[PDB]
């Protein structure tokens, strides 16, 4: 049931939230484990690619002061990408896929500034009361300030390098800053990268789905924009196009400042600041997968399954010489033969 | 090898 | 309108053949050319891979004088393939295949004989009245008789050999002799490799689709023993599992002795010995297809996406580790995504 | 290659 019981803030400060801020959905959820980085059923589970609350890492400890005037006057003046809205739905397009699908137009869009300049748009917003909403993906980079720099150093390396080097994983490939509005949500998708999720400010409510749940979300065609994202509407479910919706079941919690979620590569996850709990900030750790095994055990698992189908859907596009075919063939395979 | 060509897989995120 | 008004047999013989002869069947056929082997627009439809029936080429012609006895007396004592089915249809079993799918029973057992063996179960049948069936199909090699090998000897082979080279055909593979008793059918399905289909003794009609209506005729999935056949009844079509038979439409002719039936690669046939017209004998010539152009252009043809399904098919088949994985996964992958 | 290796196809007949 949830995200279970409110945590209780240190010094008697209260809930560090509640349920009203969470929004509602059709599914049922069973709470991710919250455990210790000493547990070894964390490590455990991490081992096993499930999903585990990390509360003691200190991962980003240095980050946790952390805060729009603080990055405002530490940050640089680098270009940094803010996608825009006219719903709580930031769903994300591949701009290099966009050519293939023609009529298609974005329901965000994207756009550079200098971290004042979002600042000013975040505040311009708030004193007269609009409806718009931002986000901001930006990657840690070269052109970070000082200070910033001095806090990135800061991370507990110590700690992720041997992650990375225990699980076999492949190299650091990011670290996505990401700051939003309350009640923004990042729709149900899943990533080709193994995740530790850094929360620094304000909460977000993290609801995983394993990868044996495909026929359940429903990803967009692999040529699509918004590949890897689920087609589902969370908020109305269309039973009629997606049946199998009716049957996801998820695993959820709710991270605040200090905790890293381990997001397991292929998993999908649907993320959201909780309303009404003010910005909130995170910052992720991409890193490749592990290599592919000197030897496949049968049957596959699911996320490999999930690898073999979007390989055929990249090749059949390729040698049809055009994206648009995939479908048609696909479904002339199957009809009155396989179904 | 089919099976090592139909297993490998890109790294995309958002 | 079908094969066309009955061709007259030399001589004030008669008409060679009535329709009363011919099954009836829920398709529409358009008549495929009789041609002369020194006509262009023969040769410009082979070039093009489509149908047509060569009147002059005496292919065969040192076979045109063969019957049973002639056969039997000069043929060997290998053995000989005979295939017995308790209905006209003759669908082909691919033996290798059915360990794959192990709830299986063949609707026609193959056996092997010497060809006096079989004229005598011929024989055992016609004179009591049976309702059993054969149909002999073997392969022509290095143990039949001195005659007959000089009768094959006789073949045409300056013509074909050089219809081998104009195609830049592969080798030829090999040339099976079909008898098989009036009535005898063999189901609608197609072959990997060009084939000269050499008419000696009765007659045949031939029904072939183009590679393109693909998705009327309903192949059995890759993996299963009917590998390359149609499921689709034509005797009894299953319209609601098979919607897209309704829109089938053929090329048909009926073959004598003496013609030659140019069956392009990948188009799918339907061969049936005449009702009521004795038994017949033909001998075709398998060629391994010319190889895949220097430079694809698109879109593709329908043989090529037929191949592109086949091997993705086979793909699957191979990494999930189990012939029997790959319509869930083909499902899992269209539905709600494709459809 | 990946076309070639799609479009290659076997020699089954009957
Ligand atoms: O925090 C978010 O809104 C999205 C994070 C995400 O999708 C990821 O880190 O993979
Ligand atoms: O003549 C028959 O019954 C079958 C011939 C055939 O299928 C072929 O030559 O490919
Ligand atoms: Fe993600
Ligand atoms: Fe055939």
């Amino acid at each position: 049931s949830g995200s279970g019981e409110p945590r209780e803030e240190a010094g008697a400060l209260g809930p560090a939230w509640d349920e009203s801020q969470l929004r509602s959905y059709s599914f049922p959820t069973r709470p991710i484990p919250r455990l210790s980085q000493s547990d070894p059923r964390a490590e455990e589970l991490i081992e096993n690619e499930e999903p585990v609350v990390l509360t003691d890492t200190n991962l980003v400890y240095p980050a946790l002061k952390w805060d729009l005037e603080y990055l405002q006057e530490n940050i640089g003046n680098g270009d940094f990408s803010v996608y825009s809205a006219s719903t709580h739905k930031f769903l994300y397009y591949d701009e290099k896929k966009m050519a293939n699908f023609q009529n298609f137009k974005p329901r965000s869009n994207r756009e550079e500034m200098k971290f004042h300049e979002f600042v000013e748009k975040l505040q311009d917003i708030q004193q007269r009361g609009g409806e718009e909403r931002l986000y901001l993906q930006q990657t840690l980079n070269d052109t970070v300030g000082r200070k910033i720099v001095m806090d990135f150093l800061g991370f507990n390396w110590n700690w992720i390098n041997k992650q990375q080097g225990k699980r076999g994983w492949g190299q650091l490939t990011s670290n996505l800053l990401l700051i939003g509005m309350e009640g923004n949500v990042t729709p149900a998708h899943y990533d080709e990268q193994q995740n530790f999720f850094a929360q620094i400010k304000g909460y977000k409510r993290c609801i995983l789905f394993p990868p044996d749940q495909f026929e359940c979300l429903y990803p967009y065609p692999v040529h699509h924009p918004c590949d890897r994202q689920s087609q589902v509407d969370f908020d109305n479910p269309d039973y009629e196009r997606f049946p199998n919706f009716q049957n996801v079941v998820g695993y959820e919690t709710v991270v605040g400042p200090g905790d890293v979620l381990y997001i397991p590569m292929y998993w999908w996850h649907h993320i959201e600041s909780l309303l009404n709990g003010g910005i909130t900030i995170t910052v992720n750790f991409w890193y490749k997968g592990a290599p592919t095994p000197k030897r496949i055990e049968y049957p596959l698992k699911a996320h490999q399954k999930v690898a073999i189908m979007r390989n055929i859907e990249k090749m059949l596009g390729e040698a049809l010489g055009n994206p648009q075919e995939v479908g048609p063939l696909l479904n002339t395979m199957i009809k009155g033969r396989y179904n | 090898s089919v099976v090592e060509y139909l297993l490998q897989h890109g790294a995309d995120v958002h």
